[PDB]
């Protein structure tokens, strides 16, 4: 059995720690909703 | 129960302690996460009940207490937030610009940061902090690095 605690606001942080990369992907989704590389 | 917009852990105690299985969204009374996270189950808020309302496994997408509300999209071009709440660990910001998820049905927002499966749910935020879509549905890349779609919902 499964519950809920909150854990913070929905807010834009103004100087928050940037990172990560900008990749362009060819996927496929199945029917079971999981992506997959098509390559 | 709590029905105060904002971020939630969503947590179970069918294993070893309490374990964090996923994140989601409350707004305007529905909270909203990933299906893989609830598999369509009910959720508890203290000693309030959620019920599920709308879910689609192809979408990986689950609404509780009504209708999908979170009708914000990428717009393309602009950096946008991650707001992860990683297991055991406060809610952080982290600022990103989306990579492309290209398919023969259209192209998706992707954010390429690596958290653990228990952050899927967590919201992707625009600069006027509208969430434009939820993190936890995406692929391990040559790499071996994990890259999440911005997996969105349609509004009615
Ligand atoms: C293997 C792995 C690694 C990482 C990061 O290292 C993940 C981060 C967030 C979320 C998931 C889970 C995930 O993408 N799906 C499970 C179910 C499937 C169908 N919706 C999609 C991660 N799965």
């Amino acid at each position: 059995d499964m519950y809920i605690e909150r854990a913070g606001d929905i807010t834009w942080e103004k100087d928050a720690e940037v990172t990560g990369n900008s990749p362009r992907l060819d996927v496929a989704l199945d029917e079971s909703g999981d992506f997959s590389l098509v390559e | 129960g709590e029905t105060t917009d904002g971020v939630y852990r969503v947590m179970t105690r069918r294993l070893l302690g309490s374990t964090q299985v996923g994140v989601g969204v409350m707004q305007e009374g529905v909270f909203h996460t990933m299906w893989h996270v609830t598999k369509g189950a009910a959720l508890r808020s203290g000693e309030g009940r959620l019920d599920p309302y709308w879910g689609d496994v192809k979408q990986d997408l689950v609404s509780y207490c009504g209708p999908w509300k979170l009708d914000a999209a990428w717009d393309g071009l602009s950096e946008v937030q991650l707001l992860a709440v990683p297991p055991g660990e406060r809610a952080k910001n982290i600022q990103t610009l989306p990579g492309i998820f290209k398919t023969k049905d259209g192209d998706i927002g992707a954010v390429a940061l690596d958290y653990p499966a228990g952050t899927s749910g967590s919201p992707i935020l625009d600069k006027c902090g509208r969430v434009i879509g939820l993190y936890g549905n995406g692929v391990v890349i040559k790499n071996g690095s994990y890259v999440s779609a911005i997996t969105q919902g349609k509004r009615e």
